[PDB]
Order: structure tokens, then C-alpha cells, then sequence
């Protein structure tokens, strides 16, 4: 499912061409609101006062039809840039008036070019409207990757075109699109219609739209190429663009007149569909993932919360997760007890954090597996997952398991553990308290005793994603701090971002932790070396686990563990965006931090510029103890 | 006929052109209109020929005696002719080549060819026999506001935009375009001087140009200046047209002699009778036809 428009400056008879391009098979229609030539004048007598009527009625076609077929678009002379005074304020009337007009007929949306650099005026006339009357119709910006003066062909005797690269400079239509939705406040109703050119440019410059609010995509009739059997094309170079732009679910628009004169209209959105099809389908995690992509939400706490029952089933559902941990606690069962001892020796289980029991299972199916004896401990402080624990006990486990409705950290175990085995990671590995649940748990593990996981180190990468720094700046809310939604963390499946340098590792704990003067609280400065121009919105974080030995899992992209799902990244944000150049340093600085009762993180960026320090004493968010 | 006058154009006999679009209201079409008396006009029902277009008249001109080329906010470069009694206006083509509304157009001086320019920022060569594209110029990174054909040279025209380009044209050259403020929105070339054209920008100025090195120049008009028309005169005057929704005719050194505001809302075309080089016919969105008595 292709959604499909079709621009048009030329619209004799609007339920004709409306009707046309329905039976074409495009969804909507955009098509100025007022005809594009009739200029209108708002000071100067006579033409001031120009018998009406100034454009179509609204009685042309349904409500229905207005709100969810047409995009209204400016009228190509309203300049509230030029130079001219007065071509500036008829501009700014005309527009006004064109924008109100496509409220007043309630359109989805309305489209205005950034077609040169200062666009400054136009973005005050648009916030202006933006702040009159109550509406919600979609601004989109019809910028071009390529500016038509750097993509003119090479005709002018006297003003040659550059043959030199600009890198910057090749970039410009991004600074345009970043001007505006600056000087506009980053309103949410304001998005690009990226405009694709017949020759596209350097990958960085396509790059440098990665977590840009991307609503639609032109494409002129002119890019199309012609196949063998005369029909509209486009190159793997326009493909691979596309396929990254199906991935953001853009509106395509085609714009400009028939060329392929053999085949019916279709044919473009044919190509469309084709492409469409023809895409790899979508992977088990992004099947599971559709429909969270950046969908912002609270880090659960499993320690200070109480976690709901469908909570834990979406835990058990990762069957990736617990061949691993089984294939963990097997590999250490034979490591532990030698064969000659097997009947002898019958292993101190400790499932500490047991929820409803799947690693209670785990451990279970491994000590079968491995031929050795175990004593299963099933510690869950949750007294409603112990429910489903003590049915399971009665039921199926038996004598064999013991279920302990405790805290780790207060529990007087009746005997020491051989393996401590666990499940307390969050996104960033630490973030639901790992470190102290474990630490309080330690005195009753055995001298040689092992912790299943054994070690845990949380990853940070620096992003762009405008689209998520929006994201953030709604989650204000009453009666807090009106900036405290910048100070905490999201658990988020990132999408429409760019990740602007390669993971490195953050935080590191290790279990048992024999170091005699123990302290779970840290300091991390990371140099994150950026080879594009871009804006920071904040830090993507991940995360690595030690099983044991070789059995690891993974939520860092790059060692991404196959098949797992139960995690997504986490996002610190930042409050203010940060310009970073080709060639710098982004250098962050990590605080985990706590008191008797909380644990939280602390952060700044230092350079290419300074931040504040996000999230001073846990102010804005704390993980409870 | 419709509200809004874009066009208008004598023949070598006087026989007047019309071209129209509805700007407004329900349907937005065009038309072409033939008045063999031009003092019946603007009133359709005492006229020589008429015809409905799908879409509106941007910009036309004459093709000699009998044919009309015509801009549509449609992409198509549009070739009507009238039949063998000029009664009827006939479609010979409609090419559908530019991505936006056509805005400009001029035929080259042999006549067998024509320039088109739009606001896909496009220059267009059309070879008028064979009905194709011959050449398609990206020189502009603008709306394409007017093109004028060089009087005597075939190769030869003159091009400007919103970029604030005006650009030489000769398709001899390897690179054809050359690069000669506030933008230029209006050309003409001088009709007994080769070398030498006029131009007038957003702003009201006209300004005369030397091809061999903005040189003269009048504030003429408080608003753009939409159209500049040579008269047939061995020493001719130029008519200047605006958006303030007035007429002048001016002198050589660009000094005001006549000046009508008869005309309510803009001004769209002029246009000096050959049977009488005195008067001027101007025409205007005010459905208006204006005969000018200019004391020449
Ligand atoms: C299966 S998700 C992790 C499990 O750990 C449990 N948990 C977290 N912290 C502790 C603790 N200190 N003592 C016992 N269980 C805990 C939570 O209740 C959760 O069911
Ligand atoms: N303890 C856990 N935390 C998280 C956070 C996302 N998925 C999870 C699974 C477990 Br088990």
C-alpha cells in the first residue's frame, strides 16, 4: 500500500481532474487553491479593489473530499521575501489569505517551497497563521536535495558551473529546511516534501535528511528513465532512495506533465507498487517491532514497580533468550560438577528475580540436558508473579523448586548458592538496579560460585533524529519542571534517526564483584569521533551481557543478537541541539549516581559545545531502590 | 469569452488577436479570439472567430498571418491555425513537453521555429513543421518570466528569469547562453537596431541595454513591468505596460510622453496597429480593450 498523490499547477475543472486522477489510482490531489497566475493586489487602487469571485467556490466538492483528497498549495509569485517592499506585503496578504482559505475548507495539508536561502519572512507569515484560529492542517515544505542553480546545466559561457566539490555547500537545501523549522519553533505541524532531482547527489547529502520529519517525497515525471519496453523506470541509485523512504512511510507525490506518451498515467505508480513489492520483507523483531517506531516510553522498573502479568508474558516470548540462558547454566553444570561426581554433587540453583518462571524452566531443561543434579531456588519479590510461581510449584515443579516470596537483598537464604542465575537488565543494562539487587544477593553465592549473567557493559552512540528531539519537547507535562522531560530516559525503537559515530562502551559490572571497597556509582567521558555535518538530539544506548564464557546477548546493533526482541535502544535526549561539523568531537560525559534510596544517571555534552548538566540529583528521574 | 485578458496581437492586415483565461470562478479554461473590426472587441457575438482551450493563455503570438502559438497552464506549447476562410480556429498541436505552466513564448525570425519558457525553469526549442523539441535548455534556476526572439537572427534571443538572470542566447555557441538589481521581468528587442534591446524589471524600472557593455533607465511605473512593445515607426516608441495598472509610451531616452490610466486592473498586452502606427491597443484583466490616440 503505496499512499499516492498527484501535483498539478493546471486545474480547469476540479471534480474532472480530481475524478482523473482518481481513476489513475492516486489518493489525493494537490493543486493551488487560488489560480497560480492570478496575482492579487492589496494596497495600490485600482486593482485593490478587483471584483471577487477571488478563487472556486467550496461547494465544488464534499467536505469529506476537501479534508482527505486535496493539498492546497501556495501560489508560485507569493515571495514575502524579495527585495521589493511591495511584492513583500501583497506576499504577505496573499498568503495569509491562501493559508486561511485552505483552513477554511479544512485541508490535510498545504504545500510552500523553500526555494532559495531566506526564507525568513515566509516562516513569519506561516507561525502567524500557525497562532490563528484553532485548526490542524500539515505544512509541508517542498525543499530540493539538489538547489536547481547547482544542478543547471553547464550552458552559461560566462558563469560556468563549479566543478569543484562544495561539501557544505552541496548541502545547502538542508540548511534552508533547518532556517525555517528554527525560526517556525519546531512545530510539529511543519514537514518536508523532499523534491528528487534526475541526478542525485553525494550520499551525505541525502544523509543529512536522516531524522528529518520526511511527510512526503516529489518526484517529477523528468527522473524516470525509459526500459526497453518504453516504460517509466527509475536507477538503482533512485531505488535504493526510495526503498529508505518506503521505510519512512513518506506520501509520494508525482509532479509534472506525461513523458512516457506510449502508457497509460498508472504506469508511474505502477513502478511505485513494483518497487513496493519488491522490497525484502519486513524481518520476526521488525514484524514485532511495527507500530513502536518512535513511540517514546518509560523505562520499566521491575525493582520499585510491580510488573504486570502481560508484562512477563512479553519477557517469556523471546525464546532466543532463554536457549541462551539454558545453554549458560548447562555449559556450567558440566564446568562445575565432573561426571565421576554426578550423583553426588547436586548444584545450589538461585533464580534470583524469577517473575512467573521461565528461567526456573531453563535451569530445569539444562540440568536434564547436562545430566547433573540441581536445588532450584525461585527468589520474586513481585507477590503477584509469585502466585503464578506457587501454582507452577504445585502443579509441575514439586519439592524441587523452592518459591521464596522475597527481596534478594533481605532474604537470609538457608544455604549458600552454587550459581546465582538473573535476569534484571534493562536497555542499558544497569538501569533496572542489576548492580546493588545482586551486590545484597552476594553473601549468600558460594566463595566459587558463579552469577549467570557474569558481566553486563552498557553501550552510548550519539544521534540526530529532529523527529525524536520533537518527540521529546511534547512530553512537557503540568506540575513538573517544564524542561524535565529532556532530562530522562526513553525506551524507544529509534527509526527515522541518524546514528552519528559507532557505539562505545559506558558502564561495566561485573558479578560476583569481589572488589573489597564496592561502589556501583560512575563517571564515563566518551570522544565520539563525527565524520558529517548533522545535529545532536541525544544518545542512543544498548547494551552487552556475559551469560557465561562464549554465551552472550546483545542489543547493540552491530552484535545485535538474531531473533531477540525483548529489549529496544534506550534515548537520552538533550534539551537544546547541538550543530556539529564534519571532522569534530562530540564528547559526552556519563554519571550513574545514587543515594540510599535512588540510583539515577547524570549527563552533558562537552564538546563541540557545553550542555547543562542533564538530570542534577536525579531532579528529573530516578530509578528507586 | 472569459474575464481575465492576457494577449492581444495585430496581424499585417489590422485584424486583432485575443487571447483570455477565467482566473477565477468555477472553470479555469482559456480561449483565442480573431476580430477583423478590433473597435467590436472585447464583445464576442460581433467577432470573426473564436475558439474554447482546455486551459489558459499564459502568453501567445502570431505565426505569420494565419497560425497561433500559444502557452497553456496546462506544459503544452499549443499551435492553432485558422481554415481556409478564417472563420474557425483549429488545433494543428498540443504538445504536452514542459513539467509547469508555460508563461512565455516567441516565435524565432525565419518562422519555421519558436522559444518557449516556463516555470519548470526551462527553455524550449520547437521546431513548428515537425512538432518536437529540437533543443531543451536548464540554464535558469527560476520561473523562466519571458523570452524574446532576436528580430533578424534565427539562432538569436534573449531569455530572463526569477534568478535575476537575463541571458543572450545563441545556439551557434558550444555554451549558448550568455549572462548580461531588481529582477527582470519583461524583454524587447530594438526592431532597427540589431545589437540593442530593453528590459524591464519588478520594480517599474526600464532600462536600455548595449550588447557591447543597466546602462539608461526611468523609474516609468510604481509596479512590475509586465510588457514592453516597440511601435512600427522607421524611429519607434515604446509602449510599457504594469501591474499600477497603467499604460506609457515612451522615447527613445526613455522620457514620458503619453500615459493612459484607463485601465482598472493590470495591464497585459499591447499592441500598435499597422494601418495606423498612431494608435495603440492595449488590453487588461479588467476585460477591457483599450484604442490609445497616442500623439506620436
Ligand atoms: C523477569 S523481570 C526481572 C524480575 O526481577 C524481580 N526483581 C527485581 N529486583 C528484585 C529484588 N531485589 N529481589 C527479588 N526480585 C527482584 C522483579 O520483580 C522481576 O520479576
Ligand atoms: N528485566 C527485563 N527488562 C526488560 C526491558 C525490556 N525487556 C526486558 C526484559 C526483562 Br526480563
Amino acid at each position: 500500500r503505496v499512499s499516492s498523490g498527484r501535483d498539478l499547477n493546471c486545474v480547469p475543472e476540479i471534480a474532472d481532474t480530481l475524478g482523473a486522477v482518481a481513476k489513475q489510482g492516486f489518493d489525493f490531489l494537490c493543486m493551488p487553491v487560488f489560480h497560480p497566475r492570478f496575482k492579487r493586489e492589496f494596497i495600490q487602487e485600482p486593482a485593490k479593489n478587483r471584483p471577487g469571485p477571488q478563487t472556486r467556490s467550496d461547494l465544488l466538492l464534499s467536505g469529506r473530499d476537501w479534508n482527505t483528497l486535496i493539498v492546497g498549495k501556495l501560489s508560485p509569485w507569493i515571495r514575502p521575501d524579495s527585495k521589493v517592499e511591495k511584492i513583500r506585503r501583497n506576499s504577505e496578504a496573499a498568503m495569509l489569505q491562501e493559508l486561511n482559505f485552505g483552513a477554511y475548507l479544512g485541508l490535510p495539508a498545504f504545500l510552500l517551497p523553500l526555494n532559495q536561502e531566506d526564507n525568513t519572512n515566509l516562516a513569519r507569515v506561516l507561525t502567524n497563521h500557525i497562532h490563528t484560529g484553532h485548526h490542524s492542517s500539515m505544512f509541508w515544505m517542498r525543499v530540493p536535495l539538489v538547489a536547481p542553480e547547482d544542478l543547471r546545466d553547464d550552458i552559461i559561457e560566462n558563469a560556468p558551473t563549479t566543478h569543484t566539490e562544495e561539501y557544505s555547500g552541496e548541502e545547502k537545501t538542508w540548511m534552508w529546511w533547518h532556517n525555517f523549522r528554527t525560526l517556525c519553533d519546531y512545530s510539529k505541524r511543519i514537514a518536508v516534501a523532499l523534491e528528487i532531482g534526475a541526478d542525485l547527489p553525494s550520499n551525505h547529502v541525502i544523509d543529512r535528511w536522516l531524522g528529518e520529519p520526511i511527510k512526503a517525497a516529489i518526484l517529477p515525471t523528468s527522473i524516470f528513465l525509459t526500459n526497453k519496453k518504453g516504460f517509466p523506470v527509475l536507477s538503482k541509485m533512485h531505488q535504493r532512495l526510495i526503498f529508505r523512504l518506503l521505510k519512512l512511510e513518506v506520501q509520494f507525490i508525482i509532479t509534472g506533465t506525461n513523458h512516457h506518451s506510449e502508457k497509460e498515467f498508472c504506469s508511474y505508480l505502477q513502478y511505485l507498487e513494483y518497487l513496493s513489492q519488491n522490497r525484502p520483507p519486513p524481518n520476526a523483531y521488525e514484524l514485532f517491532a511495527k507500530g513502536y517506531e518512535d513511540y517514546l516510553q518509560s523505562p520499566l522498573q521491575p525493582l520499585m514497580d510491580n510488573l504486570e502479568s502481560q508484562t512477563y508474558e512479553v519477557f517469556e516470548k523471546d525464546p532466543i533468550k532463554y536457549s541462551q540462558y539454558q545453554q549458560a547454566i548447562y555449559k556450567c553444570l558440566l564446568d562445575r560438577v565432573p561426571e565421576e561426581e554426578k550423583d553426588t554433587n547436586v548444584q545450589v540453583l538461585m533464580v534470583l528475580g524469577a517473575g512467573r518462571g521461565p528461567l526456573v524452566n531453563a535451569s530445569l531443561r539444562a540440568a536434564k540436558q547436562a545430566d547433573r543434579r540441581i536445588k532450584l531456588y525461585a527468589v520474586e519479590k513481585n507477590p503477584n508473579a509469585v502466585v503464578t510461581l506457587e501454582n507452577w510449584q504445585f502443579e509441575e515443579w514439586g519439592s524441587q523448586v523452592t518459591v521464596v516470596s522475597s527481596d534478594m537483598r533481605e532474604w537470609v537464604a538457608p544455604e549458600k548458592a552454587d550459581i546465582i542465575v538473573s535476569e534484571l537488565l534493562g536497555s542499558f543494562a544497569d538501569n533496572e538496579l542489576s548492580p546493588e539487587c545482586l551486590d545484597g544477593a552476594q553473601h549468600f553465592l558460594k566463595d566459587d560460585g558463579v552469577s549467570i549473567p557474569g558481566e553486563y557493559t552498557s553501550f552510548l552512540a550519539p544521534i540526530s533524529s529532529s523527529k525524536l528531539y520533537n518527540e521529546v519537547r511534547a512530553c512537557r507535562e503540568k506540575d513538573r519542571d517544564p524542561e524535565a522531560q529532556f532530562e530522562m530516559p526513553y525506551v524507544v525503537r529509534l527509526h527515522n534517526f541518524h546514528q552519528l559515530s559507532a557505539p562505545q562502551p559506558c558502564f561495566t559490572f561485573s558479578h560476583p564483584n569481589r572488589d573489597p571497597m564496592i561502589d556501583n556509582n560512575r563517571y564515563c567521558t566518551l570522544e565520539f569521533p563525527v565524520e558529517v555535518n548533522t545535529v545532536l538530539h541525544g544518545f542512543a544506548g544498548y547494551f552487552e551481557t556475559v551469560l557465561y564464557q562464549d554465551i552472550t546477548l546483545s542489543i547493540r546493533p552491530e552484535t545485535h543478537s538474531p531473533g531477540m526482541f525483548s529489549w529496544f535502544p534506550i534515548l537520552f535526549p538533550i534539551k537544546q541541539p547541538i550543530t556539529v561539523r564534519e571532522g569534530q568531537t562530540i564528547c559526552v560525559r556519563f554519571w550513574r549516581c545514587s543515594n540510599s534510596k535512588k540510583v539515577w544517571y547524570e549527563w552533558a555534552v562537552t564538546a563541540p559545545v557545553c550542555s547543562a548538566i542533564h538530570n542534577p540529583t536525579g531532579r528529573s528521574y530516578t530509578i528507586g531502590l | 469569452m472569459e474575464r481575465q485578458l492576457e494577449a492581444a496581437r495585430y496581424r499585417s492586415d489590422g485584424a486583432l488577436l485575443l487571447g483570455a483565461s477565467s482566473l477565477s470562478g468555477r472553470c479555469w479554461a482559456g480561449s483565442l479570439w480573431l476580430f477583423k473590426d478590433p473597435c467590436a472587441a472585447p464583445n464576442e457575438g460581433f467577432c470573426s472567430a473564436g475558439v474554447q482551450t482546455e486551459a489558459g493563455v499564459a502568453d501567445l503570438t502570431w505565426v505569420g498571418e494565419r497560425g497561433i502559438l500559444v502557452a497553456s497552464d496546462s506544459g503544452a506549447v499549443e499551435l492553432w491555425e485558422l481554415d481556409e476562410n478564417e472563420t474557425l480556429i483549429v488545433s494543428k498541436f498540443c504538445k504536452y513537453e514542459h513539467d509547469d505552466i508555460v508563461s512565455t513564448v516567441s516565435v524565432l525570425s525565419s518562422g519555421t521555429q519558436a522559444v518557449s519558457g516556463s516555470k519548470d525553469i526551462c527553455i524550449k526549442v520547437w521546431d513548428l513543421a515537425q512538432q518536437v523539441v529540437l533543443s531543451s535548455y536548464r540554464a535558469h534556476a527560476a520561473q523562466v518570466t519571458c523570452v524574446a526572439a532576436s528580430p533578424h537572427k534565427d539562432s538569436v534571443f534573449l531569455s530572463c528569469s526569477e534568478d535575476n538572470r537575463i541571458l543572450l542566447w545563441d545556439t551557434r555557441c558550444p555554451k549558448p547562453a550568455s549572462q548580461i538589481g531588481y529582477l527582470p521581468t519583461s524583454l524587447a528587442w530594438h526592431p532597427q537596431q540589431s545589437e540593442v534591446f530593453v528590459f524591464g524589471d519588478e520594480n517599474g524600472t526600464v532600462s536600455l541595454v548595449d550588447t557591447k557593455s543597466c546602462v539608461l533607465s526611468s523609474a516609468v511605473h510604481s509596479q512590475c513591468v509586465t510588457g514592453l512593445v516597440f511601435s512600427p515607426h522607421s524611429v519607434p516608441f515604446l509602449a510599457s505596460l504594469s501591474e499600477d495598472c497603467s499604460l506609457a509610451v515612451l522615447d527613445s531616452s526613455l522620457s514620458e510622453l503619453f500615459r493612459s490610466q484607463a485601465h482598472r486592473d493590470f495591464v497585459r498586452d499591447a499592441t500598435w496597429s499597422p494601418l495606423n502606427h498612431s494608435l495603440l491597443t492595449t488590453v487588461g484583466w479588467d476585460h477591457q480593450v483599450v484604442h490609445h490616440v497616442v500623439p506620436t
